[PDB]
C-alpha cells in the first residue's frame, strides 16, 4: 500500500513476460548499452590503433570487412588499462581512434552477465525452486571475464583481451598460443575434457532417452507428440536405457540413479569451463604452460626433438610474426 | 537352437558381465590390438627414423610428448602390412617404419566399426530405437576423415595426426598454420556444435537438479530416487517457466530436448567432417580474396584477417624445416618472415 | 562373484602376492636387459648419432627401406 | 654417442693446447652454468647485449680471444669489454665483484674453469644451436 | 553414530561437515583444529624456507614466498635489503609449529571429547544462528581481535625495530615510520580512487607512513565496531535485508575473503612497497620497464641520442611521450609508464623521465639492477622454466609474484563460485524449498500463464 | 584520467546526483519502511512484509 512497495512487486513480479528483478535493473541497461554501442561500432566504426604505433587496424563492415573479419578492436596499447570513457577523450573522434567502444561494451557487458548469473538465482527463488543454475553460468561469465578482463589486466593493456569478433578472436588464439602455450597448460586440456565430455554425455544422454521412449504415438505422427506437456508420468523407461548401457560397456559403469546422472551433466562442463577460465586466468600473470623443449638428449647431450619441440617451432613463427611494428627489444615481457 | 550356428548365436549373446555378441568377433580383437598398440608404441617404439623425433618413454618423452608418430613421408599410402614389400615380415624395420602407426590406425577403424555394430546388436537385443548407434556415426566421421582421408588426399600417411598428445597439437597448429583452419566455416559449425553440446550438457543437468520435486526429508536428495519409479524426477512446467521469463524461451516436450542434445554434437561433428575433408584435397577457405587485393593496393589496410595470415605465414615457415625434414628444407635467416625486434 | 567379495578374499592375495610382483619385475629387466632396444629398434641414449651420421637418419624410398635402414642402422 | 673424450677436450690455453674435461666437471659445469648465468646466457646468447654471444666465433673474434679455458676464466675474474680496453667489471658478474654480484662470490677457481669448459664444449654438440637463438631452438 | 550418518541427519559423507552446523561444540573443535592446520603450514613451511636458502640468491630466485613477508617486517634484512641473517625466520616458524601443536590439541578435544552443543553447559559461549545479538558480539569481539592485529603491526613499524622501506633515502632499508599519516583524506583517498590504470586503488601505496598511517585507521576502526557490535543489535532495516543462518554468514564471509584474494593478488602482482622488489623480484611492469632501460643505456653507450632516435612506426624507440605528455620510456613499455620504483625514481623529474639525468646521470646500480629485473620477469611455465613460452629448458625459474597472484586469483574466484553456492543455499533453506519442489503445491502451477 | 580523484569526481558538481538520488529513493524506501512491523523475530527471515 505504498509506491515503493507496488514497485517493488512489480520488479519481483512473475507475471511480467521476461522477469526483470533487482538484477535486472541492473542488467537490462548495461547489456542494452552494450548491445547498442556493439552494432553500431561493427557496423560503422572507424579504424582503431590498437597497438600504439599510429597502425589503425579496421573492424567495421562500413570500412571493408565483412561478418568474418569484422570486430570492435581492443582499446589502445597507449592507453594500458586506465579508464577510458567518453568523457575523458578530447573528443569523440580521439575515443575512436584509441578503441573507447571496446572499454565500454567489454564493462558493460562483464556487469551485465553478473546480473544475469544474479537474476536466474533470483528467478529460482521466486518460483520456489533450488538455486545452482547461476552456479552453472558462472563458468561461461568466469572465462568471458577470464579474456575480456583479468587478462588485461595481468598483462597491463586493454589491447590484449580479445577482440570482439571471429578473426580478431583466432588473432587473440594464435597470440595466446604463441606466448603462453595454452595447449600445453593443463588448465586447458581440462576445458577441452570439459566440452568434449560434455559433447560426448550430451550426445549419449540424449541418445539413451531418445532411444528409450515410450511408445504413445502412431506411425504418420512424430514422436515427439507422444509427450503432453505437463504430464505426470515419465516419457521413458529409465530402465531400458539403464541396461542397454550396462550391457554395452559393463553394469556398475552406468548411473541407475537419474538425479546423480544430472548432476554429472551438470558438473562435468561446469568444471571443465571453470579451470580453462582459471588457466587464462592464471596465463595472464604469465604463469605458462609446460616447457619440454630440449627435454631429450643423448648421451653426448645434443638434442633429440620431441613433438613438444615441433610444437615449440609453430608457437615461435606465431611470436616472431605476431605485430611486426610493436616490439623494438627482443624479449616480449609485456 | 539345436544348429551350429544357432548354438553360436546362443553363446555369443549369452547375459553375462561382458556381453560378447557376434560384433565382439570383430570389436575385441582389433581394439585390444589398437590399444595395446598404442601402448607400445608410445613406450618403446621410436620416430628417429621417421620425424627425427623421440616419442617413447625408452627414449626419455612423457606422457604429452609420447606419441606414435606417423609413417615416414616416403612410405606414401602403403598399407604398411609387415609382410608388406616395405617391411618384409621385419618387425624391428616395421617399427622403424612407423608401421606400427598402420597397424594402430587400420585395427582402429575396424574397432569403431565392431563399436557401433555392438551398440546395434545390444538395442536390437534389449529391444530398443537404435538411436547410440546413429551417434557414435559422428566419432566415426571424424575418426575417418581426419585420420584417413586427410592423408589419403595429401602426399602421404606421414601429415595424418600422429597418435599423442602434442602430436595432436602439432597436428592443430600445422593445419592452422597450413590450412588456415579456423577460418572454414565447416570448422565454425563444428565449433559450434561442441561448445553448443557442452552447454545443453551443462544447462540441462543444472535444470533437472534444480527443479527436482521434493520426494525426501534428506537435505542430500539424490537417495530421493528410484530407478523403477512412473513419475518424473522433477519440474518440466517449474523449468519451463524459469527459462521462458528467464531467456525467453524454453524447452517445452521432453523428447524434443533430449533429440536436441543429440543433433547438436553429431552436426557439429559431421558439419567440421566436412571441412577436413575439404582441408585433405587443399580446398581450403584460407583467404578472402577481396582483402587480399585491397591490402595488396592499400598498405595501410589491415585488419585482423591479414594478422592471422602473416601468423599463419610465420608458422608455415618457421614449422616446415623441423616438422617435414624428409623435404631437406633449408631457410636462411634472411628468408625467414620475421618482425621487429623478437 | 561381486568384485569386493573376491578383493577382501585371502585366496585373492596368496595368489597375487607372487603373481603381481613376478610380471612386475619381468618388465623391469624386459627394459634393463636393453631386451626393448633391439625388438623396437629404438636407439640407445648413445645411437641417436654416429661417424658421417652426426645428422638425422630418414628414410627416403618406400621398397628399399629396409635396405637403408640397415645401411643406416649398420652401427 | 658416448661423452667421449673427443667432445670433453676443449682448448685451454692460447698457444693450442688441449684439456679433457671429466664427466664430473662437466656436469658441475653445465649445473654452475645455467645457475649462475643462465638467466642472461641460456643458450649461448646475451639476453642484455645480444651483440655480443657465446658462440665460438664471438669469443675467438674478442680482443683478448676468449676461445680457451684460461681466458674465459680471467674474464670470468677480469671481464672488459670487446675490445679489451675498459674494465667491466662493475656491470658484469665477476668473482673481484661478487658483493653487488652474489652469485659468483662461492666460485672457486675449479667452478671457474668448469663454466668454462661448460662453454666451450657446447658448441660442439650442436652445429648451430649454441648462440643461435631462437632461430634453432 | 547419532549425528554422523545420513539416516538420523539427511547428509551424506560428503557433505559431512554440513552435519557440524547446529552442533555448536564440535563445530568450534573443527574450526580450532583448521587453524591448527594453518598455522602448522606457517611455521613447517617457513622452516623448509630457511632450510632451502641458500645465502647466495636472492629470495625471489629461490622460490621463497614467506621470508620475504618477514624481511618486509624488518627480521634478519639489511641495507639494500640483503638477508643477513635468518634466525629470527627460524624463530617464527618454531614458535608457529609450537603453536599449532596446542591449536589441534583444542579442535581434537571439542571435535571428539568435548560438550557436542556449548548452549547448555556453557551458555557464555553457546549461540544460536537466529539469535541475532549474541552473534553480532561474538562478532565484534573478532572485530576487537582485529584491530589488536592491526595495531601490532603498528606498533612493530613504530617502536619495535620497524619495517623494511624499500623507498627510504639511499638504499632500502629497515627504519622506524615515526610520523604515519594520520590525515582521513588521504587513508580514504585511497580507499575511493578508482582501480583503473595509474589510480590502482589500495594496491597503488607508495611509501610506508600511509601504510601504517592507514592501519592505525583499520585498528581503530575495527576496535570502535568490535565494541559497537558488542553492546548493540541489528536495526530493522537489517533485521529485514539478511538471511539469519550460519549458511548465510558462511556465504557473506565467502564473499568478503574471495574479495580480499582478488586484492591481494593484484597487491603482490602490482604492489612494490608492501611486496618490494628486492624480496619477490621485479614487477611485470618492472621487468619490461627494465628491459627498455637497460637498452637505453646500452645504445647510448654506443652513440646513440636515445630521446632522438625514431623507432619503425615512428614512435620513439627508446623514449617517447605518454597519453598525457610524461616523457616515459618507449616501445611496448608504454602501457606501463605508470611503473614507480626506487631504482627509476632517481631519473624522474616534475614532467617524467628527465632527458638531462637519462643521458648524463645513470649510475652503474641502475643498469645492474634493470639487468637483473630484465632476466628475472616473471614469465615461466607451470614446470618453472623461466622466460618466454617459446623458451628452451636451462633456466629453472618462476617469479614468488606470479605464485602468489595465481594462487590468490584462483582461490578468490573459487571462494566467489563457494559464496554463491551458500548464499543461493542460505536462501532456499531459510524459504524452505531446499530439497526440491513440493509436488502438492507448486508455486508454479499456481502462476496464471504467460503468452 | 589516473588523477586519483575520489570516485572520479573532479568537477564538484558531479557530487549533487550522487548524493540526491540515492536520498530520493532513501525517502521512497522509508515509506516502506515505517510501514513494516519492525520489531525483533527469532528466524532465519522475516515473513511480515
Ligand atoms: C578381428 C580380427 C582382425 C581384423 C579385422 C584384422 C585386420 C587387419 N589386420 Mg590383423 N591381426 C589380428 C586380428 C585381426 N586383424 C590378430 C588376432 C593379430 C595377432 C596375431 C593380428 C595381427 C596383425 C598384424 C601383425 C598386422 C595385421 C594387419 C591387419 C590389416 C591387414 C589385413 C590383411 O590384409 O591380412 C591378410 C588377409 C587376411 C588375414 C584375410 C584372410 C581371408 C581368408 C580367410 C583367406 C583364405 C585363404 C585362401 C583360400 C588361400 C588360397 C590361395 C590364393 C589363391 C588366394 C587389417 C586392418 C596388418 C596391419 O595393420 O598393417 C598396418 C599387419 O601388419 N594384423
Ligand atoms: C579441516 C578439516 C576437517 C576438520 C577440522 C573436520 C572436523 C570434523 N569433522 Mg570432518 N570432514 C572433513 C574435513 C574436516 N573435518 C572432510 C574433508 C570430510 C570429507 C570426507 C569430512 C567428513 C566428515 C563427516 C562425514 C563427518 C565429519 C565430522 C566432523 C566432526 C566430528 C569428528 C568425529 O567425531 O569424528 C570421529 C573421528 C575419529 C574417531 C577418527 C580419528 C581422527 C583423529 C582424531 C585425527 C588425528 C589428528 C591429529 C593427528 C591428532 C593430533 C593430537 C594433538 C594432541 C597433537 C569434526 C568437527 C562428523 C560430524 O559432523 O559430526 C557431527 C561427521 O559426521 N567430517
Ligand atoms: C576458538 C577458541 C576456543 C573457544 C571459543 C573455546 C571455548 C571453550 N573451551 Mg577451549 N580450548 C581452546 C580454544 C577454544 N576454547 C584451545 C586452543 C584449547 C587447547 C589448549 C582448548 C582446550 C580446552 C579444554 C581442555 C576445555 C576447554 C573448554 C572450553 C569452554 C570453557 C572455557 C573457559 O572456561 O575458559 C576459561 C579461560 C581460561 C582458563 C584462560 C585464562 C587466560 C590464560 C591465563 C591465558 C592468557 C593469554 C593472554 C591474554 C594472551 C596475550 C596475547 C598477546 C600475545 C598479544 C569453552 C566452550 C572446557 C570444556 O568445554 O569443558 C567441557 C574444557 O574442559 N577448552
Ligand atoms: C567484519 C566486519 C563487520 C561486519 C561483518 C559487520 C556487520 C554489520 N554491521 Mg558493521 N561495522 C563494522 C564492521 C563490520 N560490521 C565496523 C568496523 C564498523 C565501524 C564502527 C561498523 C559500523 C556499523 C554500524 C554503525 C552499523 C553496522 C551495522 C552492521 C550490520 C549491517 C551491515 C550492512 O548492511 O552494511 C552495509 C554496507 C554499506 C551500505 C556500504 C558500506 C560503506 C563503505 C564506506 C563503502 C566504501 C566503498 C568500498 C571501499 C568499495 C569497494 C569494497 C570492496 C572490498 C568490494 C551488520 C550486522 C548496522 C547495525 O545494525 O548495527 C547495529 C549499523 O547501523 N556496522
Ligand atoms: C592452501 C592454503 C593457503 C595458503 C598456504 C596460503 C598462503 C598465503 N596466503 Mg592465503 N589465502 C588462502 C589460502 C591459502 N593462503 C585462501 C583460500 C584465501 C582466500 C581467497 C587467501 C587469501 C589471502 C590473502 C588476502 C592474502 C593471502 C596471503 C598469503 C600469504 C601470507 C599468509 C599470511 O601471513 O596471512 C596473514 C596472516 C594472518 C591474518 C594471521 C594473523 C597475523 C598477525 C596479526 C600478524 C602480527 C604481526 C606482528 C608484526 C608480529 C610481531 C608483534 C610484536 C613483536 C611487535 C601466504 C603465501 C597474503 C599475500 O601475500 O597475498 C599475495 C595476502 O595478502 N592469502
Ligand atoms: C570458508 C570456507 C568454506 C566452508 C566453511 C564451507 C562449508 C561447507 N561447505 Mg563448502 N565450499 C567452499 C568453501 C567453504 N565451504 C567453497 C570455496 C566452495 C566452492 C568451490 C564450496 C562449495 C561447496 C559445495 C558445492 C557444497 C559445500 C558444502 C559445504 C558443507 C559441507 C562440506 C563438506 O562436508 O565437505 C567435505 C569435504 C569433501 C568431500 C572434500 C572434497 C574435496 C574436493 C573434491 C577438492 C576440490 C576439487 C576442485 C579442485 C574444486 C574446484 C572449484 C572451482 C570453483 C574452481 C559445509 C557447510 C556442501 C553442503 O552440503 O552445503 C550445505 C555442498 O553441497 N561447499
Ligand atoms: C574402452 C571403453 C569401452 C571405455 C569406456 C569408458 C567408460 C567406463 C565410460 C563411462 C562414461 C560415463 C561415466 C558414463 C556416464 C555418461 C552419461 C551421462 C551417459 C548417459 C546415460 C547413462 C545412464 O547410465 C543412463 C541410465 C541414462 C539414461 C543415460 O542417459
Ligand atoms: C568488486 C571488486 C572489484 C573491486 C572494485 C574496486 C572497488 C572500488 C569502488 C570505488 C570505485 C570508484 O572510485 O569509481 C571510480 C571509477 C570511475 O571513476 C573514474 O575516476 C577517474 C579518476 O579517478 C576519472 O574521474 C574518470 O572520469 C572516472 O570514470 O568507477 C568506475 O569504474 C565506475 C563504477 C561502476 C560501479 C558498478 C556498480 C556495481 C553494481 C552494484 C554496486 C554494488 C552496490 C553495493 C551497494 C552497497
Ligand atoms: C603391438 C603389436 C605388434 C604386432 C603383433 C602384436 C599382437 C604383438 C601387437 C599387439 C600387441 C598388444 C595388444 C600388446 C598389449 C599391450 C597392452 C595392452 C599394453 C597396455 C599397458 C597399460 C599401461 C602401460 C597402463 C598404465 C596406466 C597408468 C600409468 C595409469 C595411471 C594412474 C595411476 C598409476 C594411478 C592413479 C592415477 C592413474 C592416472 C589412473
Ligand atoms: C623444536 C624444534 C627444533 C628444530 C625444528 C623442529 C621442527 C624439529 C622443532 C620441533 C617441533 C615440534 C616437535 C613441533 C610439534 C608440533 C605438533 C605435534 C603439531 C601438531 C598439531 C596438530 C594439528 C594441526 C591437529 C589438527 C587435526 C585435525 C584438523 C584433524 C582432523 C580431523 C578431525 C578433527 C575429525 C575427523 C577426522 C579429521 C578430518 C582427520
Ligand atoms: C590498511 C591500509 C593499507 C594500505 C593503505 C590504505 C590507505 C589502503 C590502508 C587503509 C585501508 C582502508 C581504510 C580500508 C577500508 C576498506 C573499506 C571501508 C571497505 C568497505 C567495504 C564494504 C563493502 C564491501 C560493503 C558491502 C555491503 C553490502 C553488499 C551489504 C549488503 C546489502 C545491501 C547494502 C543492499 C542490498 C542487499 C544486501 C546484499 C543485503
Ligand atoms: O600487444 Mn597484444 O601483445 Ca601481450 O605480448 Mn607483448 O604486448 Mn603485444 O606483445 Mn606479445
Ligand atoms: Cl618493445
Ligand atoms: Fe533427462
Amino acid at each position: 500500500a505504498s509506491a515503493w512497495e507496488r514497485f517493488c512487486s512489480w520488479i519481483t513480479s512473475t507475471d511480467n513476460r521476461l522477469y526483470i528483478g533487482w538484477f535486472g535493473v541492473l542488467m537490462i541497461p548495461t547489456l542494452l548499452t552494450a548491445t547498442t554501442v556493439y552494432i553500431i561500432a561493427f557496423v560503422a566504426a572507424p579504424p582503431v590503433d590498437i597497438d600504439g604505433i599510429r597502425e589503425p587496424v579496421a573492424g567495421s563492415l562500413l570500412y571493408g570487412n565483412n561478418i568474418i573479419t569484422g570486430a570492435v578492436i581492443p582499446s589502445s596499447a597507449s592507453i594500458g588499462i586506465h579508464f577510458y570513457p567518453i568523457w575523458e577523450a578530447a573528443s569523440l573522434d580521439e575515443w575512436l581512434y584509441n578503441g573507447g567502444p571496446y572499454q565500454l561494451i567489454v564493462d558493460h557487458f562483464l556487469l551485465g552477465v553478473c546480473g544475469w548469473i544474479g537474476r536466474e538465482w533470483e528467478f529460482s527463488y521466486r518460483l520456489g525452486m533450488r538455486p545452482w543454475i547461476s552456479v552453472a553460468f558462472t563458468a561461461p561469465v568466469a572465462a568471458a571475464s577470464a579474456v575480456f578482463l583479468v587478462y588485461p589486466i595481468g598483462q597491463g593493456s586493454f589491447s590484449d583481451g580479445m577482440p570482439l569478433g571471429i578473426s580478431g578472436t583466432f588473432n587473440f588464439m594464435l597470440v595466446f598460443q604463441a606466448e603462453h602455450n595454452i595447449l600445453m597448460h593443463p588448465f586447458h586440456q581440462l576445458g577441452v575434457a570439459g566440452v568434449f565430455g560434455g559433447s560426448l554425455f550430451s550426445a549419449m544422454h540424449g541418445s539413451l532417452v531418445t532411444s528409450s521412449l515410450i511408445r504413445e504415438t502412431t506411425e504418420n505422427e512424430s514422436a515427439n507428440y507422444g509427450y503432453k506437456f505437463g504430464q505426470e508420468e515419465e516419457t521413458y523407461n529409465i530402465v531400458a536405457a539403464h541396461g542397454y548401457f550396462g550391457r554395452l560397456i559393463f553394469q556398475y559403469a552406468s548411473f541407475n540413479n537419474s538425479r546423480a546422472l544430472h548432476f554429472f551433466l551438470g558438473l562435468w562442463p561446469v568444471v571443465g569451463i571453470w579451470f580453462t577460465a582459471l588457466g587464462v586466468m592464471t596465463m595472464a600473470f604469465n604463469l605458462n604452460g609446460f616447457n619440454f623443449n630440449q627435454s631429450v638428449v643423448d648421451s653426448q647431450g645434443r638434442v633429440i626433438n620431441t613433438w613438444a619441440d615441433i610444437l615449440n617451432r609453430a608457437n615461435l613463427g606465431m611470436e616472431v610474426m605476431h605485430e611486426r611494428n610493436a616490439h623494438n627489444f627482443p624479449l616480449d615481457l609485456a | 537352437g539345436r544348429g551350429w550356428f544357432d548354438l553360436i548365436d546362443d553363446w555369443l549373446k549369452r547375459d553375462r558381465f561382458v556381453f560378447v555378441g557376434w560384433s565382439g568377433l570383430l570389436l575385441f580383437p582389433t581394439s585390444y590390438l589398437s590399444i595395446g598398440g598404442w601402448f607400445t608404441g608410445t613406450t618403446f617404439v621410436t620416430s628417429w627414423y621417421t620425424h627425427g623425433l623421440a616419442s617413447s618413454y625408452l627414449e626419455g618423452c612423457n606422457f604429452f610428448t609420447a606419441a606414435v608418430s606417423t609413417p615416414a613421408n616416403s612410405m606414401g599410402h602403403s598399407l604398411l602390412l609387415l609382410w608388406g614389400p616395405e617391411a618384409q615380415g621385419d618387425f624391428t624395420r616395421w617399427c622403424q617404419i612407423g608401421g606400427l602407426w598402420a597397424f594402430c590406425a587400420l585395427h582402429g577403424s575396424f574397432a569403431l566399426i565392431g563399436f557401433c555394430l555392438r551398440q546395434f546388436e545390444i538395442a536390437r537385443l534389449v529391444g530398443i530405437r537404435p538411436y547410440n548407434a546413429i551417434a557414435f556415426s559422428g566419432p566415426i566421421a571424424i575418426f575417418v576423415s581426419v585420420f584417413l582421408m586427410y592423408p589419403l588426399g595429401q602426399a602421404s600417411w606421414f601429415f595424418a595426426p600422429s597418435l599423442g598428445v602434442a602430436a595432436i597439437f602439432r597436428f592443430l597448429l600445422f593445419i592452422q598454420g597450413f590450412h588456415n583452419f579456423t577460418l572454414n566455416p565447416f570448422h565454425m559449425m563444428g565449433v559450434a556444435g561442441i561448445l553448443g553440446a557442452a552447454l545443453l550438457c551443462a544447462i540441462h543437468g543444472a535444470t533437472v537438479q534444480n527443479t527436482i520435486f521434493e520426494d525426501g526429508d534428506a537435505a542430500n536428495t539424490f537417495r530421493a530416487f528410484t530407478p523403477t519409479q512412473a513419475e518424473e524426477t522433477y519440474s518440466m512446467v517449474t523449468a519451463n517457466r524459469f527459462w521462458s521469463q528467464i531467456f525467453g524461451v524454453a524447452f517445452s516436450n521432453k523428447r524434443w530436448l533430449h533429440f536436441f542434445m543429440l543433433f547438436v554434437p553429431l552436426a557439429g561433428l559431421w558439419t567440421s567432417a566436412i571441412g577436413i575433408v575439404g582441408l585433405a584435397l587443399n580446398l581450403r577457405a584460407y583467404d578472402f580474396v577481396s582483402q587480399e587485393l585491397r591490402a595488396a593496393e592499400d598498405p595501410e589496410f589491415e585488419t585482423f584477417y591479414t594478422k592471422n595470415i602473416l601468423l599463419n605465414e610465420g608458422i608455415r615457415s618457421w614449422m616446415a624445416a623441423q616438422d617435414q625434414p624428409h623435404e631437406n628444407f633449408i631457410f636462411p635467416e634472411e628468408v625467414l618472415p620475421r618482425g621487429n625486434a623478437l | 562373484r561381486p568384485f569386493s567379495d573376491i578383493i577382501t578374499s585371502i585366496r585373492y592375495w596368496i595368489i597375487h602376492s607372487i603373481t603381481i610382483p613376478a610380471l612386475y619385475v619381468a618388465g623391469w629387466l624386459f627394459v634393463s636387459t636393453g631386451l626393448a632396444y633391439d625388438i623396437f629398434g629404438t636407439p640407445r641414449p648413445n645411437e641417436y648419432f654416429t661417424q658421417d651420421r652426426q645428422q638425422v637418419p630418414l628414410v627416403n624410398d618406400r621398397f628399399s627401406a629396409k635396405q637403408e635402414l640397415e645401411d643406416l642402422t649398420k652401427g | 654417442t658416448d661423452l667421449d673424450e673427443n667432445t670433453r677436450t676443449v682448448p685451454l690455453d692460447s698457444s693450442g693446447t688441449t684439456v679433457i674435461l671429466t664427466p664430473e666437471q662437466v656436469k658441475r659445469g653445465k649445473r654452475l652454468f645455467n645457475s649462475s648465468c643462465g638467466n642472461c646466457h641460456v643458450g649461448g646468447i646475451t639476453k642484455t647485449n645480444p651483440n655480443l654471444g657465446l658462440e665460438p666465433d664471438a669469443l675467438s673474434l674478442a680482443t683478448p680471444a676468449r676461445d680457451n679455458i684460461d681466458a674465459l676464466v680471467d674474464y670470468m675474474k677480469n671481464p672488459t669489454t670487446y675490445d679489451g680496453l675498459e674494465s667491466i667489471a662493475e656491470l658484469h658478474p665477476s668473482v673481484k665483484s661478487a658483493d653487488i654480484f652474489p652469485k659468483m662470490r662461492s666460485l672457486s677457481d675449479e667452478d671457474l674453469f668448469a663454466i668454462g669448459g661448460h662453454i666451450l664444449l657446447q658448441p660442439k654438440l650442436s652445429s648451430e644451436k649454441w648462440g643461435g637463438g631462437k632461430i634453432y631452438y | 553414530v547419532a549425528g554422523r550418518d545420513i539416516e538420523s541427519t539427511g547428509f551424506a559423507w560428503w557433505s559431512g561437515n554440513s552435519r557440524l552446523i547446529n552442533v555448536s561444540g564440535k563445530l568450534l573443535g573443527a574450526h580450532v583444529a583448521h587453524a591448527g592446520l594453518m598455522v602448522f603450514w606457517c611455521g613447517a613451511m617457513t622452516l623448509f624456507e630457511v632450510a632451502h636458502y641458500i645465502p647466495e640468491k636472492p629470495l625471489y630466485e629461490q622460490g621463497l614466498i614467506l621470508l620475504p613477508h618477514l624481511a618486509v617486517l624488518g627480521w634478519g634484512v639489511g641495507p639494500g635489503g640483503e638477508i643477513i641473517d635468518i634466525y629470527p625466520y627460524f624463530v617464527v616458524g618454531v614458535l608457529h609449529l609450537i603453536s599449532s601443536a596446542v591449536l589441534g590439541f583444542g579442535g581434537v578435544y571439542h571435535s571428539l571429547i568435548g560438550p557436542d552443543t556449548l548452549e547448555e553447559s556453557f551458555p557464555a559461549f553457546g549461540y544460536d544462528w537466529r539469535d541475532k545479538n549474541k552473534i553480532t558480539t561474538i562478532l565484534g569481539i573478532h572485530l576487537i581481535v582485529l584491530g589488536i592485529g592491526a595495531f601490532l603491526l603498528v606498533i612493530k613499524a613504530m617502536y619495535v625495530g620497524g619495517i623494511y622501506d624499500t623507498w627510504a633515502p639511499g638504499g632500502g632499508d629497515v627504519r622506524i615510520i615515526d610520523s604515519p599519516t594520520l590525515n582521513p583524506g588521504v587513508i580514504f583517498g585511497y580507499v575511493l580512487k578508482s582501480p583503473w590504470g595509474g589510480d590502482g586503488w589500495i594496491v597503488s601505496v607508495n611509501n610506508m607512513e600511509d601504510l601504517v598511517g592507514g592501519h592505525i585507521w583499520i585498528g581503530i576502526i575495527c576496535i570502535v565496531g568490535g565494541f559497537w557490535h558488542i553492546f548493540t543489535k541489528p536495526f530493522a532495516w537489517a533485521r529485514r535485508a539478511y538471511v539469519w543462518s550460519g549458511e548465510a554468514y558462511l556465504s557473506y564471509s565467502l564473499v568478503a575473503v574471495s574479495l580480499m584474494g582478488f586484492i591481494a593478488s593484484q597487491y603482490s602482482w602490482y604492489n612494490n612497497t608492501a611486496y618490494p622488489s628486492e624480496f619477490y623480484g621485479p614487477t611485470g611492469p618492472e621487468a619490461s620497464q627494465s628491459q627498455a632501460f637497460t637498452f637505453l643505456v646500452r645504445d647510448q653507450r654506443l652513440g646513440a641520442n636515445v630521446s632522438s632516435a625514431q623507432g619503425p612506426t615512428g614512435l620513439g624507440k627508446y623514449l617517447m611521450r605518454s597519453p598525457s605528455g610524461e616523457i616515459i620510456l618507449g616501445g611496448e613499455t608504454q602501457r606501463f609508464w605508470d611503473l614507480r620504483a626506487p631504482w627509476i625514481e632517481p631519473l624522474r623529474g616534475p614532467n617524467g623521465l628527465d632527458l638531462n639525468k637519462i643521458k648524463n646521470d645513470i649510475q652503474p646500480w641502475q643498469e645492474r639492477r634493470a639487468a637483473e629485473y630484465m632476466t628475472h620477469a616473471p614469465l615461466g611455465s607451470l614446470n618453472s622454466v623461466g622466460g618466454v613460452a617459446t623458451e628452451i629448458n636451462s633456466v629453472n625459474y618462476v617469479s614468488p609474484r606470479s605464485w602468489l597472484t595465481c594462487a590468490h586469483f584462483f582461490l578468490g574466484f573459487a571462494f566467489y563460485i563457494g559464496h554463491l553456492w551458500h548464499a543461493g543455499r542460505a536462501r532456499a533453506a531459510a524459504a524452505g524449498f531446499e530439497k526440491g519442489i513440493n509436488r502438492e503445491n507448486e508455486p508454479t502451477l499456481s502462476l496464471r500463464p504467460i503468452d | 584520467e589516473g588523477t586519483g580523484e575520489a570516485l572520479g569526481i573532479d568537477d564538484t558538481r558531479l557530487i549533487v546526483p550522487v548524493i540526491l538520488i540515492p536520498v530520493i529513493t532513501f525517502i521512497l524506501y522509508a515509506g516502506f519502511a515505517s510501514e513494516q512491523d519492525n520489531e525483533d523475530f527469532f528466524d532465519t527471515y522475516d515473513q511480515r512484509r
